[PDB]
């Protein structure tokens, strides 16, 4: 298992001194599509946004998704075996 | 061997027509040539003067006080341009005329503003260009409206700057 906590990468919102914009930006969807060539250089604003999305979303799967599933998995099970029981002690 | 622009202060003004004594019959008495060479001298102020009549209406060397009259004739107004940058969108609107877009042509317009390495240019399979900037001496925001119009109707651009490679 991995062995430290999962940081998130240009987590603040705000405009970069040396710039004065904002952090983070998409990529243009036809970069995407294709990414980088030799002669295609890449910006600050997508190299920091691709890194912040898939750290942000490792969290959201890591951090929230699991223990609300087996929340609910378990509260499942509960409400099934109330509702049976209470038709077993009828 | 000789210059062909003809405009320049008159060397050794002075001492000529001081050269026009006729026979050093004055020369040496102190008391008429300082009265010709306070005349004199007077036209040296007015003929140096007269080049930079000249040479300094030239869109080159012109001062915003009156570059604004050389773009007005052109009707490429100040907007909010300051004085360095007001020359480059003058010279560039201008050779706009004569041109055609291409790769070669284009790579031409962007080596005067930012020396012989500062600029590089990607090309894409679908309509895709990209232009690099690596001693960019000017901010770009404002001279960007430009740097659009000498490009093909149909042109898909990427604009990133930075300092040196």
């Amino acid at each position: 298992k991995p062995k430290d906590p999962i940081y998130v990468w240009a987590a603040a919102d705000v405009n970069l001194p040396g710039t004065g914009r904002p952090n983070k930006s998409k990529p243009i969807d036809d970069l995407l599509a294709k990414g980088y060539d030799k002669g295609q250089k890449p910006a600050a604003e997508e190299f920091n946004y691709i890194l912040n999305m898939s750290s942000a979303w490792v969290n959201w799967i890591v951090n929230e998704k699991f223990p609300e599933l087996e929340a609910e998995i378990a509260r499942l099970l509960a409400e099934l075996e109330n509702r049976i029981n209470q038709q077993l002690a009828v | 061997l000789k210059d062909v622009n003809h405009i320049h202060p008159l060397p050794d003004f002075v001492r000529g027509g001081f050269d026009y004594v006729p026979s050093d019959i004055f020369s040496g008495k102190e008391n008429f040539e300082q009265t010709l060479r306070i005349l004199l001298e007077r036209l040296e102020f007015i003929d140096q003067k007269m080049v930079e009549l000249a040479e300094l209406r030239t869109t080159l060397n012109a001062e915003d006080a009156i570059l604004d009259e050389i773009g007005r004739q052109l009707g490429i107004y100040r907007n909010g341009l300051n004085d360095p940058e007001y020359r480059a969108v003058i010279m560039i609107l201008t050779g706009n005329n004569s041109k055609s877009g291409t790769r070669a042509d284009i790579i031409a317009t962007l080596k005067q503003l930012f020396g012989e390495d500062g600029v590089t240019t990607y090309k894409g399979y679908n309509y895709r260009l990209d232009i690099n900037i690596f001693n960019t001496c000017m901010e770009v925001t404002d001279i960007l409206p430009e740097i659009i119009d000498m490009l093909p109707l149909v042109t898909h651009l990427r604009v990133v700057e930075n300092q040196g490679y």
